[PDB]
């Protein structure tokens, strides 16, 4: 289906559809593709997760429902049409999906045909609502009486299948075929009306019937047993569970990249506990305010250091034009972007990579000297007023592309020379 | 004779927690919630309404989840009119589901459920998830019935096949549907379909499925994983973040591919390797080494101690609440015996003794 | 598990059992040794056929006689459960002795569930696949083909391979389902009918309906290959008095007359053509009616009597035909003059009832026709009929009604009545007469069963009081006691609902049936407990039309469409094959669990073999007492007789019956003691009757529950939901519910 890589990177027209759902999509594929002419599946390639969430998302559908039941009739009516709800009718109903193709492109109009659905006899046996000859229906739409009714024989056939002997009733009542006794009680068995005919209750119920029965089949789509059916769970052994404890072995390395005696420690022991039974002032405590004034400058230093890293506790403000700002933001999002093809392309170590590593290496170079004249730019932009501050903060990725050209120049080394 | 209900009430609750077992219990976990919003959680039955505590309740949930196991990632996926819409796709930021859950308060719960879609694309939602992920989902159900489109049993079997579990907590009662996934997809335990009986029940049951879950032995997936602590740079100049795309005045910074990061733990979006710190690996170690039990000692025999050893109070006088560390020796208050067995972790009589 | 009885080796498939399944075990095994009857009730939440089956085959198996077992019930269904289980014990003996002991045992039922002739497969008329079975391979068409080849009289290759193998080679060791019989025969190309029909004399067990037990026309067969000294046992027949009833009663219509007329006439026609082309067959049946030979002195067993034997074997005679119905042509002019007679008694304006014995006066008045003439009139047609190879019969079946109904009439006259009224129905646009031929008494038919077997067992799970029945029928048991429900916790909470949500009460009469404010009762809690109920539903009102009606009118109401927002409804239909789809289409949505609802008739087609457990009995809604229709001139004979026989106050019966319908309605709810469910009461007048209800039901039937509303109701509903929702820690249970081996010799000891 629908679900491999392959075919995630083959459905361009979903892929143009959460573009045009994004716009900060359109800017950084533009950069990718449009203006850098990078290979737009492995432009794809990382946002393959997206992709497939946005299939997903798109590609559900709700379940079967009684919308004629949810259909209710509510002086005069005015037609609130939901055009999701006329298409559940439509396939709940290929009957009144056909009554719709066929008189609406040709004859009326859509709300006419609804006016007239509605007032229809039609509407009122599809939906659990007796049929009256003091009705009068809409004619048009009662034309289709007969061919939904042979729609309901025909979905009858269909719907006919063999039963299990485990539960068929059927077979139940076969059991005695030579049963002979009396005429059951017009009370409990099926009434009718004064001249012999049916009232027609049982038609709506085996109509309702027929409307469970094509439920239970949209739900049975494409989208022995009796030994397992008949096992009394409740005088059997209960599960346990398998999981695996865990112990932990303990031996920790020591910590890689004078002693003290016992006589010795006792002596100074000894002397201290003499020391703490002589004597202890809390006056001179009181430093000598010459190697406290050291203290005072260390501490007075420290304070002094950490304030300043306090002192740099949406993103910053910045005095930038607006114009340069979004251009090196954009230059940043995009080298970003090559970084992480050309991490992606390394980490992955095959020779199959290499001619995508080379030709990222190229762009990642050209990426570089663009930089550096977009440097030049703020250059005879500002005399260096603020074109430091440009650098400084295309900084940290310029350093970290050039250090993975490095590392790439040093694996060259490594592997070909 | 309020204290003879208590007691025969503590002892049929330790009867439970008799057996505390070492499991090997799950660390990379993969959690997804998903809600439905429909016509049942409009109920205000409980106060205020069903809607509005499950929102409090998962705000909650949210947070003690990231809290107690901040090496997982977050999804959630409301379920509303008959459709499942993704809201939050998994995440190693807490902030951004609160966001989204947010903009579920103030929407209206309403329509039908569809297990069938929900599970469907949670299941696609969890497909690009690494093996040493532990793929389980929490449901939260009010209906007693869904709507589906199509069969149900092909998707438990796709969900068995691939290596996911389910949780449910239903609301109303058990629907047998939902005790067949639990039953079926948690190699036959009914432990885990779970009905509340209050709000109060609910929330322990909340707190309950906070807690990291063991694993099965036939389940074998012991392997290592590649890790990297990065380092914190404070810089005075602002930086550009690779993530945000933003100037930063500080931020860690990568270790293998010297990019700058904003939050941690955090996969690198440059070098795509996972950086955390050893507070955050250090954090389950509780649930790596348990703790045992106090026992009460009878009031009928002879003391070692008439005090709480760790807290240093007088043990009150009928029965004897002084709960012993066999391991320590030491017998100890009921609210030593709390703290030590859920906020602290270990136990300062052992800490004391030496080994 | 395996334990051993104090001589009694007995081996159980589970490591479990229940303590009273013990007791139940020891009171039928103290019943088998003292030989003769007794009654046991059981609560049928509890395992019943399992356990019964392996003390019988422990029984077997270790006494010296080797008693056969002989066990029956209703339905196909029950009968398949029987087989299933069977078929478990006996593997698992197997197993646990380690080697399987030679065994037989098989179920038997109709050529329509088992005929796999696929030409005769596709008729939906069991008397006519019977019939074709019979046209070609009667052993005549066999003759006939052998003679003549080139004759186009096919015969089935199903009878033939089982003319080619012998009874031993039909099937191995053991027992076989249907549907491994199924498999088996299509495998074989054997037809399953003709191999029960062989198996009766060497099934260790046989399983049977209640029918070929109790009519002598399906059970004079079964008397014949069935061992005088075996074990009967009987399961859930507190309702087999009606089976009775219908054993010996007929009704007479008028086309039923109208086509005996052209059947007479037919057969007339076709005698006088015979006595045209070849009078000798006739003459040597009428010289061996000389010598009054009779169906079993003529027929072989490859041909079947037309007209069955009607009456009990015990009463039928023996003796020569009369020669004014010896010739063909008398027997035809017999069979017309009394066809005309009954045409004249068919014209009656009112209800006639009056005793066989003054109507045979009345005929023996105006015609000249004996008792023993109208007795023997069966037996005549059969053997005409065999002599006259008039095998399109069609339209003789009429034929055969009447026969059999003068044969039935002119055979009995005690306990016996007509019943004769112009209207067949009698709110319809005309009367149509009719006359109806009854049995007032029903304990009959099961004087055979008693005087031909003693170790015969009575027991059932809804049958209370236990005496009313050795008061209806003229028999006494050992032993008449019950089982009460030895539970750990409460599992069943059944309510009374005596009024609506409005403090309203409700009842089912047929005069207040239309009643809207009821109505809105009745749609009112069935929105309610639509809405609450989680998997499964089932509505048993009384009646069909009562149903039609009320149905109808809630179907304009629109109530319907509000209840199809939760679950799916399903409603008997009166086609029974569009029931099986309508009761899987309700299996598969409780499989599927978005919920479903049945509704069905209190005595309706499910409720007599059905079973609903853990999600699909869950909760029932019984509609009101489900009386009987109260103007049967029937029912007051009956109510007349058994009152003058056993002094029984009528509406105590009435009340009986009907309560003894509502315990077999709402039976089927727990199947094992983790299942769960709740009963209701939907009339004012149930409150009355918890001392007619069975013991094991009330005793949880609360007397804060005799009488309740909507409101309490659902709350208590939604608390049980919320208490079953729970766990239980088993040690609560371990040694007072639930039974470990050493639990058992715990309680054996304690006895000791
Ligand atoms: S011969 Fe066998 S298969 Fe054919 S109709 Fe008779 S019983 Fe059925
Ligand atoms: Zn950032
Ligand atoms: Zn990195
Ligand atoms: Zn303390
Ligand atoms: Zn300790």
């Amino acid at each position: 289906d629908s679900l491999s890589k392959e075919k995630l990177l083959t459905n361009l027209k979903l892929q143009q559809s959460l573009l045009k759902g994004n716009k900060v999509l359109m800017k950084v594929f533009q950069e990718t593709v449009i203006n850098a002419g990078l290979p737009p599946s492995e432009f794809w390639s990382t946002r393959i997760p997206l992709l497939r969430a946005f299939a997903l998302s798109t590609s559900q559908k709700v379940g079967p429902y009684n919308v004629l039941s949810t259909i209710k009739p509510v002086n005069k009516v005015n037609v609130n049409l939901s055009r999701e709800k006329i298409l559940n009718i439509f396939e709940n109903y290929p009957i009144v999906k056909k009554a719709y193709t066929d008189n609406v492109p040709k004859n009326f109009k859509e709300p006419e045909f609804w006016a007239r659905f509605f007032s229809s006899k039609l509407f009122r046996k599809l939906r659990g609502e007796k049929i009256m000859q003091n009705d009068r229906g809409d004619v048009i739409i009662d034309r289709y009486l007969t061919l939904d009714q042979e729609f309901d024989r025909k979905d009858d056939d269909m719907l006919l299948h063999p039963v299990k002997k485990i539960i068929d009733l059927d077979g139940n009542i076969q059991d005695d075929p030579v049963v002979r006794g009396n005429r059951p009680d017009f009370t409990m068995q099926p009434g009718v009306d004064i001249n012999g005919n049916s009232d027609g209750t049982v038609d709506i119920l085996k109509g309702m019937n027929r409307l469970s029965e094509k439920m239970i089949m949209a739900l049975k789509n494409e989208y022995n047993d009796e030994r397992n059916e008949l096992k009394i769970d409740d005088l059997n052994e209960s599960y346990k569970t398998n999981y695996a404890i865990i112990h932990l072995k303990r031996n920790a390395h020591e910590k890689t990249t004078l002693k003290v005696s016992n006589q010795q420690m006792l002596q100074q022991l000894s002397l201290v506990m003499d020391n703490l039974i002589n004597k202890l002032d809390l006056n001179q405590v009181v430093p000598n305010n010459e190697v406290s004034n050291k203290i005072n400058k260390r501490v007075i230093t420290a304070i002094k250091i950490n304030a300043k890293q306090a002192k740099h506790n949406l993103e910053v403000k910045s005095t930038l034009p607006i114009d340069l700002l979004e251009s090196c933001r954009m230059l940043h999002t995009t080298c970003c972007e090559f970084l992480k093809h050309f991490y992606i392309h390394f980490q992955s170590g095959e020779q199959k990579q290499a001619s995508t590593v080379k030709k990222l290496y190229n762009h990642l170079k050209d990426c570089i000297e663009k930089l550096n004249e977009l440097f030049q730019d703020v250059l005879n932009g500002d005399g260096e007023s603020m074109s430091n501050t440009c650098t400084a903060y295309l900084k940290p990725v310029l350093n970290s592309i050039t250090l993975a050209t490095h590392k790439y120049d040093e694996y060259f080394n490594e592997y070909n020379n | 004779a309020s204290l003879v209900a208590s007691i025969v009430e503590a002892r049929k609750k330790r009867t439970a927690k008799k057996n505390i077992t070492p499991y090997q219990r799950g660390i990379i976990r993969s959690l997804i919630l998903t809600l439905d919003c429909s016509e049942a959680m409009l109920e205000k039955d409980l106060r205020p309404n069903r809607h509005a505590m499950i929102i409090q309740y998962a705000i909650d949930f949210v947070h003690e989840f990231f809290d107690q196991n901040p090496i997982s990632q977050m999804g959630i996926i409301i379920m509303r009119n008959g459709l499942a819409q993704l809201v939050s796709q998994v995440s190693g930021n807490p902030q951004d589901h609160i966001d989204a859950l947010k903009s579920i308060r103030k929407q209206e719960p309403k329509g039908n459920p569809s297990l069938q879609n929900a599970l469907e694309m949670a299941r696609g939602l969890l497909l690009p998830v690494p093996a040493h992920c532990t793929r389980e989902v929490l449901i939260v159900f009010g209906s007693l019935s869904t709507t589906d489109p199509g069969d149900i049993h092909q998707t438990i079997d796709s969900l068995v096949s691939e290596k996911i579990r389910v949780k449910v907590l239903g609301l109303s009662a058990q629907v047998a549907i939902c005790k067949e996934l639990c039953k079926a997809t948690n190699y036959g335990d009914e432990s885990f379909y779970k009905i509340l009986l209050d709000e109060t029940h609910l929330k322990e049951l909340f707190n309950e499925a906070v807690t990291p879950l063991p694993v099965n032995k036939i389940n074998k997936g012991f392997t290592l994983v590649k890790m990297g602590f990065p380092t914190r740079i404070f810089e005075d100049t602002p930086t550009f973040c690779s993530c945000h795309s933003k100037l930063v005045y500080g931020g860690y910074f990568c270790p293998n591919c010297h990019s700058k990061v904003c939050s941690l733990p955090t996969v690198c979006p440059c070098c795509d390797l996972m950086l955390i710190l050893s507070t955050h690996l250090a954090r389950s170690y509780h649930h790596l080494m348990p703790l045992k039990t106090f026992a009460e000692v009878p009031t009928t025999e002879k003391f070692r101690s008439e005090d709480c050893f760790s807290c240093q109070s007088r043990f009150p006088i009928l029965t004897s609440s002084r709960y012993r560390c066999e391991d320590c020796k030491q017998e100890f208050c009921v609210d030593c015996d709390v703290f030590i067995h859920e906020i602290l972790h270990n136990c300062p009589g052992c800490e004391s003794k030496p080994v | 598990m395996k334990f051993y009885i104090d001589d009694l080796p007995v081996l159980f498939p589970y490591p479990k059992i229940y303590p009273e399944q013990y007791n139940y075990m020891c009171d039928i095994k103290k019943t088998l040794d003292v030989g003769g009857n007794s009654i046991l009730e059981m609560p049928s939440g509890t395992g019943k056929t399992v356990s019964l089956l392996s003390l019988t085959i422990a029984y077997q198996m270790h006494y010296p006689e080797h008693r056969k077992i002989i066990y029956c019930s209703r339905t196909m269904s029950e009968i398949e459960k029987a087989l299933v289980e069977l078929e478990n014990l006996m593997d698992y003996r197997t197993k646990e002795l380690g080697y399987q002991e030679d065994f037989r045992g098989l179920g038997l039922t109709s050529r329509k569930n088992l005929c796999l002739h696929p030409e005769v497969s596709k008729e939906r008329k069991g008397t006519v696949v019977d019939e074709k079975c019979r046209r070609m391979t009667n052993g005549q068409a066999k003759r006939k083909l052998e003679e003549d080849p080139e004759a186009n009289v096919e015969l089935c290759e199903y009878h033939e391979n089982l003319y080619n193998i012998e009874v031993e080679d039909y099937l191995p060791k053991g027992v076989f389902s249907f549907e491994k019989l199924l498999k088996y025969c299509e495998e074989k190309t054997l037809c399953p009918y003709f191999i029960v029909r062989r198996m009766i004399s060497l099934c260790n067990i046989i399983i049977y309906s209640y029918h070929y037990l109790l009519d002598p026309k399906i059970a004079e067969r079964v008397s014949n290959e069935v061992s005088k000294d075996s074990i009967v046992i009987f399961d859930e027949a507190h309702n087999i008095d009606n089976v009775c009833i219908e054993s010996l009663s007929l009704d007479l219509t008028t086309d039923a007359l109208r086509r005996a007329t052209r059947g007479a006439n037919a057969l007339d026609e076709r005698i006088s053509e015979v006595r045209k082309v070849d009078s000798q067959k006739l003459q040597d049946e009428y010289e061996k009616l000389v010598q009054g030979l009779h169906s079993a002195d003529i027929l072989t067993d490859q041909e079947e009597p037309f007209v069955e034997t009607p009456v009990l074997p015990q009463d039928l005679l023996t003796e020569a035909i009369p020669g004014n119905i010896r010739r063909a042509e008398h027997f035809v002019s017999f069979l017309k003059r009394l066809i005309e007679y009954l045409k004249t008694r068919m014209k009656v304006l009112h209800v006639i009832s009056e005793t066989p014995k003054s109507f045979l006066q009345h005929l023996k008045q105006l015609t000249f026709i004996e008792r023993k003439p109208l007795r023997f009139c069966s037996e005549r047609l059969s053997l005409l009929v065999r002599t006259l190879e008039v095998t399109e019969v069609e339209d003789f079946t009429a034929l055969k009604d009447i026969a059999t109904f003068a044969t039935l009439i002119s055979t009995y006259e005690e306990g016996f009545l007509l019943i004769i009224e112009p209207y067949e129905i009698e709110n319809a646009a005309v009367p149509n007469p009719i006359m109806r031929f009854t049995c007032l008494d029903a304990s009959i038919a099961i004087k055979p069963v008693f005087e031909r077997f003693s170790s015969v067992i009575i027991t059932s799970g809804t049958i209370s009081p236990l005496d009313m029945y050795p008061r209806m029928l003229n028999f006494k048991t050992v032993l008449q006691k019950s089982y009460a429900m030895t539970l750990a916790k409460k599992s069943f909470l059944p309510m009374i609902i005596t009024k609506g949500s409005d403090q309203v009460a409700i009842s089912s009469r047929f005069e207040i049936r239309n009643d809207p404010s009821i109505v809105r009762n009745y749609g009112s809690m069935l929105v309610e407990f639509a809405k609450i109920t989680p998997d499964g539903m089932v509505v048993f009102f009384p009646s069909y039309l009562y149903m039609e009606s009320i149905v109808s009118m809630w179907q304009t109401m629109g109530i319907l469409d509000e209840v199809w927002k939760h679950k799916l409804i399903l409603v008997e239909t009166p086609d029974a094959q569009e029931t099986s789809l309508a009761l899987e289409t309700y299996r598969k949505a409780c499989s599927n669990g978005r919920g479903a609802i049945l509704l069905s008739v209190a005595r309706g087609k499910v409720s007599e073999g059905i079973d609903f457990d853990h999600q699909y009995g869950r909760t029932v809604l019984m509609i009101g007492i489900p009386f009987q229709y109260t103007e049967s001139r029937i029912l007051k004979a009956r109510l007349e007789f058994m009152r003058e026989n056993y002094r029984i106050r009528e509406n105590d019966f009435l009340s009986f019956d009907a309560m003894r319908h509502a315990a077999q309605c709402l039976g089927r709810v727990l199947r094992g003691k983790d299942d769960y469910g709740v009963m209701v009461l939907a009339d004012r007048r149930f409150s009355r009757k918890r001392s007619q209800l069975p013991k094991w039901i009330a005793q949880g039937l609360s007397d804060a529950d005799l009488n309740l509303s909507t409101d309490m109701a659902i709350s208590n509903t939604k608390q049980f939901l919320r208490t079953m929702a729970q766990p239980t820690d088993p040690k609560d249970q371990e040694g007072v519910s639930v039974w470990s081996y050493e639990d058992l010799i715990k309680h054996q000891n304690s006895r000791k």
